[PDB]
């Protein structure tokens, strides 16, 4: 759906059912009930752009996956979007030529230093994604909504690949209601259209708090679990750093259905962190607790398949994706499932 | 050495595992006002029907038998179910390796023979000392929740302080039932919320039963005590099939073949004034067998009613705008309540009877910025996707998108009948009657209200052999 | 620090793949064997091995990385393949839980993408110090072998001892390949058997290649065994849906001298025999074929060849041994060959010269009726194209079983030397010394001059590539076991 003008009332139902809603700056707005009614019933004066302008839907409500600076911008974005997708759920996606190089490159080697020494210092997960994707390029879905998670379409050796990656730049990469629902519907769309999911994991868990709990992060945050566990496309997961609790479970772990899971030496897989010591012995007993600050216990049990040097990520991801193009997984027999709403 | 010695040794281990550990558990749980895992299974299952599996399962390297959970199968009112129940007294109900293997075994069994699973939860989630392994096992339980979604009914009893995986797995089941005063749900507890985020809150305010039943929607019902919640679950199962292929139970019925006084009472249930309201529950009770129904989400989004009842002994799902709260308009919560209820019922082949009196959507910056478009449209999708029989009775207001959504003929309803007080139009600013819609065939009948029960029942009988074609797709992409 | 972590990873990695390889080589030196990783590198294309579960360890507390088996995926001649390789030096190569999960991960992955599994076995048996858990994982592995059967090609290399539980998974795979001097297989070992037998008389390579039939090939050394498996995979599809490889060919459009030789390969005296391999090599591309079970039941030939570049299975009676009669061992050898090929959509070319069954009290009491009928079953159940070429003798039940028209064959051509009959010079107790009665009734489609065989087989094969046959609805049949 391109929203290129007013979109109110009955006019909003079809776009909300389509898979992508793209709005145009200044000239477009969406709401069910218009600001005239918000006055007569609420006694509040709102403009149309205050109530449902493009920024509201791109940053607060999530109804819009992209806002074009102008109409040509929006249409161009849709063209590029279609160029990653298949025509339907049976035919294959386009395959493009590629200038991928056999050989470790300077971009590959930068990953060895991208992770900071200090736990209190973060990084820009986009620095990782661009090193792995062809020409360092990707079309980002919901770029201004829930910026603590990145959902994007790119290509590896010419083949469409979906990317779900926690982003530690913003909100600590945590999983909250918005990040869960943003990533969850992306995965389900890609799984519907046979696009494999590459996940870059660096998660502290779900965001707790009265605010998150009272709006239903239990039923709303778990939607991303359902999405991954239902999906049957190939799934490769690269664990960069933190991997705690429900975060590690949900972000494409092996038990949720991932086909290949590789970890960097900075990956830290455990149930909690400095929170455990205390449901457990009601500060030496704290640094004893880095039997966990590494991936080697999970590797011991086979829960990750590889511990790789970061500079090797692109090259292993590419081989992994190639090894899975013939994947075929069976599905439950049902009219449909009953995902939480 | 002797065979008789080995049998006696078995008897000693059985006493150790089931009798003495039970008195340990009753000791501690009773001091907090709770029952034990085995007590709860005994209330739930038919007497004598419980077959326990994995009695002597132990952690590997105190290692009590069972590792903290009781599992097995039994029958509830004569039909088979599987069950697990957490023992909170063993390490806070946490899931280790053995614990988890037990839960995955009874889940695989239920998927194998196609019967419901009832999980009884009283746990602090994954066991920290076992590291990634306890995350692994909770992940595998969840994976079986998803692969069971729409295949076998899954019900969660929450009977204690539940955090982490013990709130995540029930959120994938079809129904979550909490118990007053003794139970909680939250992704992590208040002590951790404070030590990590500087938020000071009690358990009751962070995730007590009332919070989840009225504010978040996580809980479909809150029992007054443990027995009330278990009875609510047993009644729920009595409306549902065992899986998505076998048929739902049919009961004897004493429905009356002709007009009764309860039928006639419907002619005067709609007030003369458009300004005055009525209790939709009076309309529902008039149509359902014995005027009876089990209400889902009774305290959440009370402007809509979701309920299970019967007509002529067959299970029927009821979705109905409720004028006695917010005038029966739709908002975010009522859309998500009714959407998932409909999708569940369609998954298990329960027909949907809809009572429509919807003036439109609740306006405000709140509704709009929290995503009424993306979230209210879930109810549209749920209706349009369902293939079960659909009967809609329009009682009064019928405006715009609200009319479209609430089981109209254009979204898929098989039979749509209107009362003379139905106002089917694009808005209200006559046209304040149902005859324009009837003129186009958008509603199939205009009936006197007393004739509702007679006509709903005939329509249901007429649609039992309904069969509808589905899209060829892995799955849809419903808005989340 | 991040760099210290990356160095710690390099240290763990060298401990796991280079130090352990030095240790493993010194110990496999005491027995004349290669190491797990050396075999993996001989098998896979250079640079294609992706190793999984490098840093797996058992949980108890000497806990070496990998728990005694190297697993991963690679390619062979460009096509994807999975592999596991037992390390006999750690724990005697015995199976524990971590060990078992590595092979189970490698197996579920090949089932997932549809590619062959080659398992390189060199295993004491089962780790008694993990109790029932060792047996559970053997059973889980075998179970995967059964559900893969006829889905993905499975090949086992026996490159060391193989006793007890270690012998079941190879037995469930499609081909077992042993190595001279270094390898064994036995359910029960020589010590318990107490009898006075050595390991190589109880279950050495010759025993399984020539007497029990457990081994489909024995390589003179490890390099030969592995080279044989590489050649085998080159004839096969990756799984039961995708096609076998097609190669280019230099075949002649007309009659050659190698074709004309077939006119004179059948001797004038009916007592005199010939080498059936002379007919087979005439017909197949380059005169080449990979023989299966070459030292077992030599009275029948089972081989993989090519015709105009496409894979073809050959089943032929061999008059140079036992006159080419059928017995228990030739029936079971050919039956399982044909059922494997049918699983994997390889057409079956039969060369028939069968005078009947080998008679005796041992054939009867050892069960020729239910073991000989396995070959009848295999032919009759197969749906793949079947072309049958009858060179000489064609008597009775042997004629019926060996690819006849009525058992399912799509095309039967007879040489003029073919004698199709209920019997030979035994009934009275040039009437039946020809095929013309069968041809009269339509039981053979063509009576050809032997020189025409290659050309007519190639034609017919091409004519049947789009063949399709509906198979019964049933969980499975009940073939006699
Ligand atoms: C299906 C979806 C996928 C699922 C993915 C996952 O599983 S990821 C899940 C991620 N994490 C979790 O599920 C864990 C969340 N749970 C917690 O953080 C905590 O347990 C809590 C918030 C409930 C706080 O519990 P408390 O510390 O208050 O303990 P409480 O007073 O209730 O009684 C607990 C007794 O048992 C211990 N105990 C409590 N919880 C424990 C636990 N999770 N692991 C180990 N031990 C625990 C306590 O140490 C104490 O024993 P002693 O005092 O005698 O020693």
């Amino acid at each position: 759906s391109l929203i290129m003008g007013p979109c109110a009332g009955g006019s909003v139902y079809s776009p909300a059912l389509t898979d992508f809603t793209v709005m145009v700056k200044d000239i477009s707005y969406m709401f069910v009930t218009g600001p005239e009614v918000v006055s007569a019933v609420m006694g509040e004066q709102v403009t149309a752009e205050q109530l449902g302008g493009p920024a509201v839907h791109a940053e607060v409500s999530g109804n819009a996956h992209y806002v074009g600076d102008d109409e040509q911008d929006a249409i161009s974005w849709v063209q590029t979007l279609l160029g990653y997708l298949p025509p339907n759920n049976l035919d294959p996606a386009p395959v493009y030529d590629h200038d991928c190089a056999p050989g470790i490159t300077e971009a590959d080697l930068a990953l060895d230093t991208v992770i900071p020494d200090s736990e209190q210092q973060v990084y820009d997960m986009a620095d990782v994604i661009t090193a792995v994707l062809d020409d360092g390029d990707y079309l980002e879905i919901h770029p201004d909504f829930a910026r603590n998670i990145i959902c994007a379409l790119g290509r590896v050796e010419g083949h469409s690949v979906a990317v779900v990656a926690n982003q530690p730049r913003h909100l600590a990469g945590v999983l909250d209601i918005d990040a869960s629902e943003k990533a969850a519907r992306f995965i389900r769309f890609c799984d519907s259209f046979n696009i494999p999911v590459l996940t870059f994991m660096d998660v502290p868990g779900y965001l707790p708090g009265v605010g998150q709990e009272h709006q239903g992060i239990i039923r709303r945050g778990i939607k991303l679990f359902y999405a991954y566990a239902e999906s049957t496309v190939p799934k490769i997961t690269v664990i960069t750093r933190k991997a705690y609790g429900g975060g590690y479970a949900v972000m494409g772990s092996r038990q949720i259905g991932a086909d290949r899971v590789m970890a960097w030496p900075t990956a830290e897989i455990a149930v909690m962190g400095a929170n455990s010591a205390v449901p457990i012995l009601h500060n030496l007993v704290d640094d004893y607790r880095r039997r966990f600050g590494n991936p080697y216990e999970a590797a011991a049990h086979g829960y990750v398949d590889m511990v790789i040097s970061p500079s090797r990520t692109r090259y292993e991801v590419a081989r992994a994706l190639a090894s899975l193009r013939n994947k075929r997984q069976a599905r439950p027999a049902r009219k449909h499932g009953n995902i939480p709403l | 050495t002797s065979t008789a010695d080995r049998i006696a040794d078995l008897a000693a281990r059985h006493e150790e595992a089931v009798v003495l550990a039970e008195k340990k558990a009753a000791d501690r749980q009773h001091l907090k006002g709770k029952l034990t895992a085995r007590a709860r299974i005994d209330l739930l299952l038919d007497p004598g029907s419980f077959v326990e599996l994995d009695e002597f399962v132990r952690h590997r390297t105190p290692r009590p038998y069972g590792d903290g959970v009781v599992t097995g199968h039994g029958t509830i009112d004569g039909r088979q179910v599987c069950v697990f129940s957490h023992d909170f007294t063993t390490l806070g109900g946490s899931m280790g390796e053995a614990f988890g293997s037990k839960v995955v075994k009874i889940y695989d069994f239920a998927m194998s023979v196609g019967c419901p699973v009832i999980g009884i939860n009283d746990s602090g989630g994954a066991r920290i000392q076992e590291g990634v392994m306890s995350i692994a096992y909770y992940t595998e339980l969840g994976v079986r929740n998803v692969h069971s979604s729409g295949v076998i009914p899954q019900i969660s009893l929450i009977m204690g302080p539940c955090a982490g995986g013990s709130v995540y797995s029930p959120a994938l089941t079809d129904f979550t039932v909490m118990v007053k005063d003794i139970s909680y749900m939250f992704v992590t507890g208040p002590e951790v919320v404070s030590a990590v985020m500087g938020e000071q809150v009690t358990a009751e305010q962070l995730g007590g039963p009332a919070v989840h039943a009225e504010v978040s929607g996580n809980a479909h019902y809150v029992g007054d005590d443990e027995q009330d919640a278990i009875s609510w679950v047993q009644t729920l199962l009595g409306y549902l099939p065992p899986n998505n292929l076998d048929p739902a139970p049919v009961y004897d019925h004493d429905c009356a073949p002709g007009i009764t006084e309860a039928d006639l009472a419907l002619d005067t249930v709609i007030p003369d004034s458009e300004q005055q309201v009525y209790d939709m529950a009076d309309v529902i009770t008039a149509v359902l067998d014995d005027g009876d129904y089990l209400e889902i989400h009774p305290d959440f989004a009370r402007n809509i009613i979701c309920a299970l009842g019967r007509v002529e002994g067959h299970s029927v799902a009821v979705v109905a705008n409720q004028p006695r709260h917010l005038a029966g308009v739709l908002d975010i919560d009522a859309s998500e309540k009714a959407a998932r209820f409909i999708r569940f019922c369609d998954s298990f082949n329960i027909p949907v009877l809809t009572f429509m009196d919807v003036p439109g959507y609740l306006p405000g910056v709140g509704q709009e910025h929290q995503g009424i478009i993306r979230r209210g449209i879930k109810l549209f999708y749920a209706y349009a996707e369902s293939t079960v029989p659909k009967i809609t009775v329009i009682t009064r207001k019928a405006y715009g998108g609200g009319y479209a959504v609430m089981g109209s003929r254009q979204i898929g309803a098989d039979r749509v009948m209107a009362w003379p007080t139905a106002e089917i139009a694009v808005m209200g600013a006559r046209f304040g009657n149902p005859y324009e819609a009837a003129a186009h065939g958008y509603v199939d009948m205009v009936i006197s209200p007393s004739r509702t029960r007679y006509e709903v029942a005939r329509a249901l009988a007429s649609l039992r052999n309904k069969r509808q074609a589905r899209p060829a797709r892995k799955h849809g992409n419903i808005p989340l």
